[PDB]
RNA sequence: GGCUAAAUACCGGCACGAGACCGAUAGUCAACAAGUACCGUAAGGGAAAGUUGAAAAGAACUUUGAAGAGAGAGUUCAAGAGGGCGUGAAACCGUUAAGAGGUAAACGGGUGGGGUCCGCGCAGUCCGCCCGGAGGAUUCAACCCGGCGGCGCGGUCCGGC
């Protein structure tokens, strides 16, 4: 497992990546350019508006025919969409990094999103029919994501209405636990 | 810009022989410093007959040979050929000969040396000849090949005896038409 | 004889290196590596040949002998010179010009042995 | 039924072969050709017909 | 050039621009100049000319 | 009316040997569960598809997640070889770094600026002879013993082939 950057620092850094996710690529890209450098706090809660469409994710270079919004101002851009996938896709990783972090004892309330790339994989065949007995692709676009997340001088605390949250707990993966026990 | 032709700037001549042959271009060094270093027309004339191709050195029979070193004034010049003195068995007696020559034959040996004539090689005669004294230079018949036959105006020409191209000969083969005018036209 | 041999083995020869525009030939008794009729090392009666000692000291200049042209094992005489710069030098230069054996090589042979005593100096 | 095969002048297979034992008897055309004959007491080297047994 | 003027040059031995040439006059000579007339500058060299 | 071995033929079959042949878009269509999968009512048509490693040692265990996926850990010479895995190109894409940006871009010539690296640079060559100062010796020439070699019209020596 190579991350195309290797951190400055790398006693106080944590990782996640995922391949073959199936999230649109373009969607996914813009979407992780909005939380590239990034405070660990405040790129989870940006995503949390994201998907209820009170913050827009940019959209910069996949443009093409996007809409416009106000929310889109906030960003010096015209274009902005709220994609929904992608922030809960991210999302899942930064939990998973927030974890990595604290299986190596650094300090959670620090983390900057210091490296996050997107890179397309492998894409899916399905079809479509067309007029005249024809048929054309109907291709899935995923996603390789990669984010390396560093320590800053910067401390900023878990919002309390978050960690007052019970641990959910699940009872399909207690069935399964038991069956392997 | 200077107002000439080109086409005729290289001049199409051997400067030295095609063959690989390790043996003849130890004979054009030697005949190479001969021509340059001495004055003697001779030298240049084997120097150049040493590159040409094996149609441009035709083979000299024994019979030519001595009719050539018997013209009066003659008497004890070595005759020299760059080429290939070749037997002729139409010849009843062979006299006292000196020749040099590229090659003489196996029968055209031994009629030669038993005459009491002395047969050379080039390398020999450079030394008892370097600049060619007392040599009598001879050349087989150039046009004597069968494709000379096959030469000079279209055999369908008046009075035209090129000989034309068949497959075989006969009174089938190219007589009917063009040739007697009994059929079409002679010319 | 001589001339002969050069026509078969000018360009084709175990001995022959063609290489960035180049050609040399490693053949024993030749004095500059050259592929050359001059210099070349077997197709002379005559020859002489400047080599290193065994040991890292002196000179071993190479005779052919007049005699045994067909007869590889005694064909060459050996000598080995383990003098000073100077007098090395002064021994070569007779063995050739006294003998007039290869007059023509005189200098090649005495320019390989000054080659072969200063590779024979320290490295510095 | 490419012609893979050649007619060589019986004149000129024997001239071959005439031309390759006289280039076999010089020590400067044997040694380059590549073989160590340095020590070798004679050329062409001669032995005894006990060999053959 | 003309395939009469480009004879007369080359016989003049002028086959290049600016080339010169000293031509003793007569009445087979002057009337190759006056084939040659716009192609040639000519006239009357002087001692020191020469 | 009739029979008759041999020398001759042989892209099918059984069993073999070889090659200046091809080397996985090649060579048979078929290096592989190929006349297979698949198409056609049928006669017929007819592919793609090779490679972890020396050895499965094929990643136990911990932890986030519903999981796919991750982070550690471990095997291995190497997973920078992780079960469609040898190498791993181009097109195309992400990101990082540098530079730049209103006549689409690109291009030839000429310079200039800035980078990347190279000189494994930064008091600047090497050699012959000669002069002078300091030293030190397997110390020079000339002669004597021995060995070897070259040449000799030895003006015309002996013996050999
Ligand atoms: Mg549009
Ligand atoms: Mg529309
Ligand atoms: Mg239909
Ligand atoms: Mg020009
Ligand atoms: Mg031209
Ligand atoms: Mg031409
Ligand atoms: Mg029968
Ligand atoms: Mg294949
Ligand atoms: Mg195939
Ligand atoms: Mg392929
Ligand atoms: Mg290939
Ligand atoms: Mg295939
Ligand atoms: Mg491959
Ligand atoms: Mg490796
Ligand atoms: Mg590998
Ligand atoms: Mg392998
Ligand atoms: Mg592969
Ligand atoms: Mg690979
Ligand atoms: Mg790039
Ligand atoms: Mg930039």
């Amino acid at each position: 497992v190579r991350y195309s950057l290797d951190p400055e620092n790398p006693t106080k850094s944590c990782k996640s990546r995922g391949s073959n996710l199936r999230v649109h690529f373009k969607n996914t890209r813009e979407t992780a350019q909005a939380i590239k450098g990034m405070h660990i706090r405040k790129a989870t809660k940006y995503l949390k508006d994201v998907t209820l469409k009170k913050q827009c994710v940019p959209f910069r270079r996949y443009n093409g025919g996007v809409g416009r919004c106000a929310q889109a101002k906030q960003w010096g851009w015209t274009q902005g969409r709220w994609p929904k996938k992608s922030a809960e896709f991210l999302l899942h990783m930064l939990k998973n990094a927030e974890s990595n972090a604290e299986l190596k004892g650094l300090d959670v309330d620090s983390l900057v999103i210091e490296h996050i790339q997107v890179n397309k994989a492998p894409k899916m065949r399905r079809r479509t029919y067309r007029a005249h007995g024809r048929i054309n692709p109907y291709m899935s676009s995923p996603c390789h994501i990669e984010m390396i997340l560093t320590e800053k001088e910067q401390i900023v605390p878990k919002p309390e209405e978050e960690v007052a949250q019970k641990k959910k707990i699940s009872q399909k993966k207690l069935k399964k636990q038991k069956l392997m026990a | 810009g200077v107002d000439i032709r080109h086409n005729k700037d290289r001049k199409v001549r051997r400067k030295e022989p095609k063959s690989q042959d390790i043996y003849l271009r130890l004979l054009v060094k030697l005949y190479r410093f001969l021509a340059r270093r001495t004055n003697s027309t001779f030298n240049q004339v084997v120097l150049k007959r040493l590159f040409m191709s094996r149609t441009n050195r035709p083979p000299l029979s024994l019979s030519r040979m001595i009719r050539k070193m018997k013209l009066p004034g003659r008497e004890n010049k070595t005759a020299v050929v760059v080429g290939t003195v070749t037997d002729d068995v139409r010849v009843q007696e062979v006299p006292k000969l000196k020749v040099c020559a590229l090659r003489v034959t196996s029968r055209a040996r031994s009629r030669i040396l038993k005459a009491g004539g002395k047969i050379l090689t080039f390398d020999q005669l450079a030394l008892d000849s370097p600049k060619g004294r007392g040599t009598v230079l001879l050349s087989g018949p150039r046009k004597g090949r069968e494709v000379y036959r096959h030469f000079g105006k279209a055999p369908g020409t008046p009075h035209s005896h090129t000989k034309p191209y068949v497959r075989s000969k006969g009174r089938k083969f190219e007589r009917a038409r063009g040739r007697r005018a009994s059929r079409g036209y002679k010319n | 004889s001589a001339h002969l041999q050069w026509m078969v083995v000018r360009n084709c020869s175990s001995f022959l290196i063609k290489r960035n525009k180049q050609t040399y030939s490693t053949e024993p008794n030749n004095l500059k590596a050259r592929n050359s009729f001059r210099y070349n090392g077997l197709i002379h009666r005559k020859t002489v040949g400047v080599e290193p000692a065994a040991d890292g000291k002196g000179v071993v200049v190479v005779m052919k002998r007049r005699s045994g042209q067909r007869k590889p094992a005694t064909s060459y005489v050996r000598t080995t010179i383990n003098k000073n710069a100077r007098a090395t030098l002064s021994s070569i230069r007779h063995m050739i010009r006294k003998n007039k054996y290869h007059p023509d090589l005189r200098m090649a042979a005495i320019r390989r042995a000054s080659a072969i005593l200063r590779s024979q100096k320290p490295v510095m | 039924w490419r012609r893979w095969h050649r007619r060589v002048n019986t004149t000129q297979k024997r001239y071959a072969i005439c031309s390759a034992l006289a280039a076999s008897a010089l020590p400067a055309l044997v040694m380059s050709k590549g073989h160590r004959i340095e020590e070798v007491p004679e050329l062409p080297l001669v032995v005894e017909d006990k060999v053959e047994g | 050039v003309s395939p009469k003027v480009r004879k007369v040059l080359q016989l003049l031995r002028l086959r290049q621009i600016f080339n010169g040439t000293f031509v003793k006059l007569n009445k087979a000579s002057i009337n190759m100049l006056r084939i040659v007339e716009p192609y040639i500058a000519w006239g009357y060299p002087n001692l020191k000319s020469v």
